RNA sequence: ACUUACCAACCCGAUGCAAACUGCGAAUACCGGAGAAUGUUAUCACGGGAGACACACGGCGGGUGCUAACGUCCGUC
RNA sequence: UCCUCCUAAAGAGUAACGGAGGAGCACGAAGGUUGGCUAAUCCUGGUCGGACAUCAGGAGGUUAGUGCAAUGGCAUAAGCCAGCUUGACUGCGAGCGUGACGGCGCGAGCAGGUGCGAAAGCAGGUCAUAGUGAUCCGGUGGUUCUGAAUGGAAGGGCCAUC
RNA sequence: UGCCUGGCGGCCGUAGCGCGGUGGUCCCACCUGACCCCAUGCCGAACUCAGAAGUGAAACGCCGUAGCGCCGAUGGUAGUGUGGGGUCUCCCCAUGCGAGAGUAGGGAACUGCCAGGCAU
């Protein structure tokens, strides 16, 4: 199996499960260059708030985008953009990823910003 | 690391001149080299195991992986996951390292040596060949050894023929016939 | 068939104790376990003893 | 003489012989010989008239039979009781439906094919009709 | 060597069909594995049985790349 | 090491067979909702009284037997 | 006696000294959870090495595997590994299935307490379906029950177990 | 609004495979380095971290293409409920239902949310 369909396999049980139980998630993906953070409303087809380094205002700030501070920096972002619209109680979507150095790094700011999971 | 460097000082270059590839990333890499001993007899003796294994660790420089009958088969009395042999998956430095000591030291002392064969590629570019004695590498102590035993070299490749495998080894000076 | 009846007792004061079996060659050793006491109302070890 | 070489299972249900035949046309040679009946055919039966036909044509040409007999028949011999087990299995037969081209041939005049045909077509209990290829 | 033997039938299969209304709890199915999945509202028993996490209406569909067939709940 | 008019699995093309085969698949039957007409409640519950638990033939679908038996064993009328 | 398949007529059930097999156990991990992983078989190359051991690539795509019969499942694996572990928890249980009955099964959720996980969550044994013996009598431990004038005790009850 | 890319879903092969072509500013990918976080029953392959010299070779995406997969009528055929009938191991008639395979043919998916790059 290849990077992808592995890590596609490595994800399906959890999204399943959050299904399942109706949550809404906080979905990240992770680059070798850029790490990117999804609120996806139940249903699975909506975005309710997102937040990542390929937008200007937020790697503007960043030294690289594909490391730990910028992970930090987008998990607090779609934390702040979350609150503002109401949303507070998610369910993390490690997507396949570890949870662990850049994910983490996004998670735990997140929550610094009041996210609740 | 040195032959890290000539791959790309000089390998590179004359792989691109030679098969006009469109792309560098077309020219065909040492993937990885992966070292075996298929024991097979330390089912009565446990302790073989341990002397090629040693050998192994001492030959590579890392901690050999004991392999287990993938297979019961009756015909090598063998029951499923009774070790019989070990191996080391050689890549990066520690690769381009054992690479020379190969081809600069261990090969030129195979007994009465006249080359190595070219032949011996699987037929997508990655070559094979055993040695049969492991006191050619010098990282084995004559003295010490309970016992001569042989083992695989397989060098893995990204080129897709056998006839660009045979171009990358020879820019290596790789001994052939 | 070889497996014999077992009981582990609570290693509080109570003379609580559940049951199990055990294979006695392959195992020879007491079997020892956190088991929740239903008297002290906690999980608490239990231990191996003779049925 | 015609048997299965192994089978799943020994012994098989009498069940039933309803239907018209599958494989109705002449497929590989020239000529067909036909049932117009229903019904079992032994192997014995389809060995007699093997012969008989292959008799007639000097061992010439070519044939092809398009039967296999895969139905284990059993029996229960004299002076035994209903039950007490299933019989044991004595011959093998296929079942026959209206239609099936139990035969083919070719390498040789259809005159020759017809009374090669004849002969072996007395060897069996089935009436059976003489059959020619075509094109579609 | 001689036959003669059999087991006690074990009554599987739907106990409740499409549309029909149970109340939370109610097994619509018994099955030996997962011939049937448990969708919304519908849980998967040690011994594979589906049962009703919620009243309403029994619903079978067929989904995803598998087009593997799913029980599951409507309310009604 | 080389070869023989021998046998040859797998594979490709063509042709059939299967109760314990299915990449297909009915008719019916069965479960559930709703609705009218009809039907001396034909339904369910509790309670008083039982009898019966040797079945037969015929039709259809089958096992067994020989698609034998006014045979034998189930299903259904 | 029990389990699996067919007969069995596309819901359940359905007989014969009908056709085929299996059980009367195993496992403190082969249980729980988190994290990860992915067979068979064939072709080519490769010391000793052979049709078949272990190594590499390619085809293949679950035909493998599942402690064990068969059938149905299984890739989100239910298959294979490792870390931490004892949910192989105690009290209950909306609502159901299957039984003439005795019974047997499935079960979300509630209370207490626990393991694993960052968290969502998962865990009341094992992919599921065999692996079993009613009652009586008696043994062992526990006990806010009983205790033949009264206080005890014996014996009885109740709970656990043999 | 238009093209391009990434993510998450719907749908579950008319959607896949193959063959040919094609893309790197951006994105994606390979890639670079690895003491360290973290990892290998051996291996920085994978997981992971710090990056940006190189390349779209592979992978991936897009466009093309009926060798295959897939979908697929009409008509006939098979079976079958009810009623009737025959030469009753099997069939026929009336009525209703009506496959499977094959044939013509279709087919190189369709679609929603958010974000990024480019252009008018
Ligand atoms: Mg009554
Ligand atoms: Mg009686
Ligand atoms: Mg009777
Ligand atoms: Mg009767
Ligand atoms: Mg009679
Ligand atoms: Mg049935
Ligand atoms: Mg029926
Ligand atoms: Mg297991
Ligand atoms: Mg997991
Ligand atoms: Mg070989
Ligand atoms: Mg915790
Ligand atoms: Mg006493
Ligand atoms: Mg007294
Ligand atoms: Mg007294
Ligand atoms: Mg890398
Ligand atoms: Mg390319
Ligand atoms: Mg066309
Ligand atoms: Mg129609
Ligand atoms: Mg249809
Ligand atoms: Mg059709
Ligand atoms: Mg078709
Ligand atoms: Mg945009």
């Amino acid at each position: 199996m290849d990077k992808k369909s592995a890590r596609i396999r490595r994800a399906t049980r959890a999204r399943r499960k959050l299904q399942e139980l109706g949550a809404t998630r906080l979905v990240v993906h992770r680059t070798p260059r850029h790490i990117y953070a999804q609120v996806i409303a139940p249903n699975g087809s909506e975005v309710l708030v997102a937040a990542s380094t390929v937008e200007k205002a937020i790697a503007e700030q960043l030294k690289y985008t594909g490391n730990k501070d910028a992970a930090a920096a987008v998990g607090k972002a779609v934390a702040e953009r979350a609150l503002e619209k109401g949303i507070k109680d998610v369910s993390f979507d490690r997507s396949g990823f570890q949870y662990h150095g850049r994910v983490q790094a996004l998670a735990d700011a997140a929550r610094e910003a009041g996210l609740q999971f | 690391a040195k032959l890290h460097d000539y791959y790309k000082d000089e390998v590179v270059k004359k792989l691109m001149t030679e098969f006009n590839y469109n792309s560098v990333m077309q020219v065909p890499r040492v993937e990885k080299i992966t070292l075996n001993m298929g024991v097979g007899e330390a089912i009565a003796d446990k302790k073989l195991l341990d002397n090629a294994a040693a050998d192994l660790a001492a030959i590579s420089g890392q901690k050999p992986l004991i392999t287990k009958a993938r297979k019961s088969v009756a015909g090598f009395k063998i029951r499923q996951g009774y070790p019989i042999g070990c191996k080391v998956t050689l890549r990066g430095e520690r690769m381009w390292e054992f690479f020379e000591r190969l081809i600069t030291i261990a090969v030129p002392r195979i007994r009465d040596f006249r080359g190595l064969s070219a032949k011996s590629f699987d037929g997508r570019g990655n070559y094979s060949m055993g040695v049969r004695e492991q006191i050619i590498f010098p990282e084995i102590d004559y003295d010490k050894v309970d016992r001569v035993r042989g083992l695989d070299i397989t060098i893995t490749t990204t080129a897709k023929s056998d006839e660009e495998g045979r171009a990358l080894l020879a820019a290596f000076d790789f001994p052939f016939r | 068939g070889i497996r014999e009846k077992i009981k582990l007792v609570s290693s509080a004061g109570t003379g609580h104790f559940y049951t199990t079996t055990k294979n006695k060659r392959t195992k020879p050793e007491k079997l020892e376990l956190k088991k929740f006491d239903p008297v002290v109302r906690q999980h608490v070890i239990y231990k191996e003893a003779k049925i | 003489m015609l048997q299965p070489k192994r089978t799943k299972f020994r012994k098989m249900h009498k069940g039933r012989n309803r239907g018209l035949a599958q494989g109705t046309d002449v497929s590989f040679g020239s000529f067909g010989l036909k049932a117009v009946g229903r019904g079992r055919l032994t192997a014995r039966q389809i060995e007699a008239a093997r012969r008989a036909m292959t008799r007639a044509v000097k061992r010439q040409g070519k044939i092809w039979i398009r039967v296999f007999p895969d139905k284990p028949i059993t029996e229960k011999p004299l002076a035994v009781r209903m039950g007490k087990g299933k019989g044991n299995v004595e011959y093998w037969v296929a079942l026959i439906q209206p239609g099936k081209v139990l035969y083919e041939m070719d390498g040789v005049p259809e005159e020759l094919a017809r009374e090669a045909f004849k002969l072996a077509a007395a060897k069996l209990p089935i009436k059976t009709t003489f059959v020619t290829k075509t094109v579609m | 060597t001689r036959n003669g033997r059999d087991s006690e039938a074990k009554r599987l299969g739907v106990k409740r069909f499409g549309g029909e209304s149970v109340l939370a709890g109610s097994i619509i199915v018994r099955q030996r594995g997962t011939k049937f999945h448990a969708g919304a509202n519908v849980g998967c028993g040690r011994d594979h049985t589906l049962f009703a996490k919620a009243d309403g209406k029994v619903k079978f569909e067929v989904k995803g790349p598998k087009n593997r067939k799913f029980i599951s709940i409507e309310a009604e």
